[PDB]
């Protein structure tokens, strides 16, 4: 419960405000306007690797298509891992002593 | 030698003898290193009493300029600053009694007031010598309170701290910026309890009921509303980083930072990020359709945000600028990404106008870079502050050197593995297979199927697991020793995004959200009451009666 | 100042000549901050066990009620509750002596039992006062 108040929020408000800005701009170079849904599907599954690129090749510039795409990869994936990752290790290492002393609080309250 | 030499009063008594002892006992040292020393400065520095007094007996010199390179910070090259007075020099060495009898003396008496080459009197040079030590703090605060007495009972007037130096500095903004804790911090909750020289404190006891006791602290020059210097804005921009923290966390500083955050600061945020996010989606908007008027007044819009950013970004030239601001992440990292945006913005107005079809692609670059700006104002609470800056740190390390000089390493390998255009596409199909997009058909044309096997083995271990593993071990190290900094340099950026919202308010408006509030503290001369205006701080303590 | 004030026994002096001595010692101040503080509730808060006892002496109260908006709990809005009466106030202040005088005196004394308009005995107040410090 810790995890999912303090930390769930942010990385999810994170992962959605980098998606949606990333998805705004690339669906900004496109050529004909329901694409969104299709398009950040395709953007989900490229994120671990099982997408296809079959619409990259239809903007009008590859280089800076494919230089956001890999960016907006990159980022995402290292920033956000790292982020868990690290504000995870810190708690546990931080506020064991504190969920210990929780824990007795709810004991007492079942009893 | 043992503290005494009978050869000086046989000397002066030759001299007097000669008719010349206005200018024998006198010694500016033409070296360049002593340019000043004279037989006084000798005699004090010695820690001898009695022969100071002998010496100052016949009236030598009081006020000598020791402005001898040796006598200069060590900073500038010199190896002790202590001002530049026999006085000054008495008073950096930790000597009572002979800064009591250099002005209660009835042959000559230096004032407290005079000042050196620097304009430093000689409370700017107790501050200059004082660092953050207990044995050294000790009679800094304590002799700089001696002095200050001293010259608040002679010479019934402006105390000797409201003397500025050559730099406009008074002690107080001096030991703020070259970063004194001791002298500082006793300076600024200074209470002196006796009738006559009560004027001098600047910490108050306004009403106590018991164990309850509401100090008064004031605010003479901590929260000035920009008619003046103040001490705040030092500590925030022009101090030392090493020693910063530790200062912005004194009895009035931080309540003083906090009212104006409630007062208008949190509020004015708020204003201010809620009007950028309306601005980026207008933008992000206005890009999706590159009902045109519509989208032109949209770019419009984005047009005047990108020229203000500009417009404040290059109007800092001419006020406070010119740090090492490339890695202080205190807005000076976030400036040049503001910079960034607003010339991707305004490069791409001018291709807009000029022709040139590549103005889609910087106008782009500018939405995600300032969707990535828009990532700035999660500032406003510790729990998202501590995450931008860790965010910011990792963004400011993970894409320069390393994944530069990786990217290089590609270009080098590359160079190195072709033909033992190809290379652009060898290039390409290499970036590809790191990843795990390319392909393995390159093993049919290799001249040598032997080599390149445990070379490629060895190429993906070391391009992979090699920088993946000191990728994470940074932040690895970073964390454990950055989880306290983290909030130090977010107590740094939000005490900067409140001073910096102060300033661009007019004089009017900040004298309206002046923080404090006008306390009649005591009597003066004439009668005339003591209007301060004063920071009240109720406490409790159940100690002391 | 300086732990003694020569003015009070002359001005006692008079009142009791003026007939009000009585009412002389007792002023529920009007004000909403500071109502029913009387002068015992200023002597024993002042640490001066000698005006306490001569203000006693006359006969003027024991249990005087402390309502005012200033002696009230800080989460009402107020800055120091002690309960609201003077031998509270003396055990709240930690003025063993003045709780000692108060409680055996032959003048007269405040039981320990009284309770203010909270209902706050002598104990609920100190432990009202406490926090979970040392000294
Ligand atoms: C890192 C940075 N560099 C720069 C140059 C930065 C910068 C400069 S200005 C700015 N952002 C601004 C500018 C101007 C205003 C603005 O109109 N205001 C201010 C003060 C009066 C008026 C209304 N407001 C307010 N008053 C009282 C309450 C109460 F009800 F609570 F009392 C609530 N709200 C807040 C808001 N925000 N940001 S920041």
């Amino acid at each position: 419960q810790k995890i999912l108040f303090k930390d769930l929020f942010r990385f999810l408000l994170v992962y959605l405000l980098f998606m949606i800005g990333y998805a705004s701009a690339l669906v900004s170079l496109l050529n004909p306007s329901e694409t969104f849904s299709t398009f950040l599907l395709d953007l989900f599954k490229l994120t671990i690797g099982m997408g296809d690129l079959e619409m990259l090749s239809s903007t009008k510039y590859p280089v800076v298509f494919i230089i956001l795409l890999v960016t907006y990869i990159i980022l995402t994936f290292v920033l956000l891992l790292n982020m868990l990752i690290a504000l995870m290790g810190e708690t546990v290492g931080q506020v064991s002593k504190e969920s210990k002393h929780i824990w007795k609080l709810q004991w007492a309250t079942t009893i | 030698s043992n503290g005494r030499n009978d050869t000086i009063p046989v000397l002066l008594d030759i001299a007097e003898r000669t008719g010349n002892m206005r200018e024998f006992i006198n010694s500016p040292f033409r070296d360049i290193y002593y340019r000043g020393q004279t037989a006084l400065h000798i005699a004090i520095e010695r820690r001898c009493k009695h022969y100071v007094e002998l010496l100052v007996a016949q009236g030598a010199d009081v006020h000598a300029q020791a402005r001898g390179r040796f006598f200069q910070p060590k900073d500038e090259g010199g190896y002790f600053y202590f001002g530049e007075l026999p006085l000054s020099l008495a008073a950096c060495t930790n000597q009572p009694h002979i800064v009591n009898y250099l002005t209660e003396n009835p042959h000559k008496k230096a004032d407290m007031r005079r000042q050196d080459s620097r304009g430093n009197t000689v409370l700017h040079a107790l501050v200059a010598i004082a660092d953050n030590t207990r044995e050294n703090t000790k009679f800094v605060t304590k002799m700089y309170d001696l002095l200050l007495l001293k010259c608040a009972r002679l010479f019934p007037d402006s105390n000797l701290e409201a003397v500025l130096n050559n730099d406009g500095l008074s002690p107080l903004m001096m030991a703020a910026k070259t970063g004194k804790i001791g002298i500082f911090q006793h300076i600024i909750r200074r209470e002196v309890t006796d009738e006559d020289t009560r004027h001098l404190s600047r910490k108050f006891k306004d009403w106590a009921y018991g164990p309850v006791y509401s100090s008064l602290y004031d605010l003479s020059s901590l929260d000035t509303c920009g008619e003046e210097a103040s001490v705040l804005e030092i500590l925030v921009y022009n101090s030392k980083i090493e020693n910063r923290h530790e200062m912005l966390a004194v009895e009035p500083i931080n309540e003083l930072l906090r009212d104006k955050w409630r007062k208008f600061g949190a509020v004015s945020f708020y204003i201010n990020v809620v009007s950028y996010l309306c601005a980026m989606v207008i933008f992000t908007l206005t890009a999706y359709y590159q009902v045109d008027y519509l989208r032109l007044a949209g770019e419009v819009i984005t047009l005047f945000t990108g020229v203000l950013f500009f417009f404040t970004n290059i109007k800092d030239l001419f006020m406070k600028k010119c740090p090492g601001v490339n890695s202080l992440f205190i807005d000076g990292s976030f400036q040049l990404l503001y910079f960034i945006y607003s010339v991707l913005v305004i490069v791409s107005a001018a291709l807009y106008l000029a022709g040139i079809e590549a103005y889609l692609a910087v106008m782009v670059f500018a939405l995600v870079l300032g969707w990535m700006n828009a990532l700035y104002f999660t500032r406003g609470l510790k729990l998202t502050g501590t995450y931008s800056i860790m965010i910011q740190k990792i963004l400011f390390k993970d894409l320069f050197r390393f994944l530069l000089v990786y990217l290089l390493f590609m270009i080098g390998y590359a160079s190195a593995l072709v033909s033992l255009e190809t290379f652009s596409t060898f290039l390409l199909d290499l970036f590809k297979l790191t990843i795990g997009m390319g392909d393995l058909e390159m093993l049919s044309s290799t001249k040598y199927p032997v080599v390149f096997i445990i070379l490629l083995v060895t190429y993906i271990i070391l391009t992979f697991v090699l920088l993946l593993n000191m990728l994470i071990a940074l932040m690895g190290e970073t964390v454990g020793q950055v989880s306290k900094e983290s909030k130090h340099i977010w107590k740094l950026q939000w005490a900067t995004t409140i001073l910096d919202i102060e300033r661009s308010f007019p004089v009017f408006l900040r004298k309206a959200f002046r923080s404090g509030e006008m306390v009649t503290v005591g009597k003066s001369s004439d009668g005339t009451p003591d209007r301060r205006w004063c920071f009240r701080v109720d406490e409790v303590n159940w100690s002391h009666w």
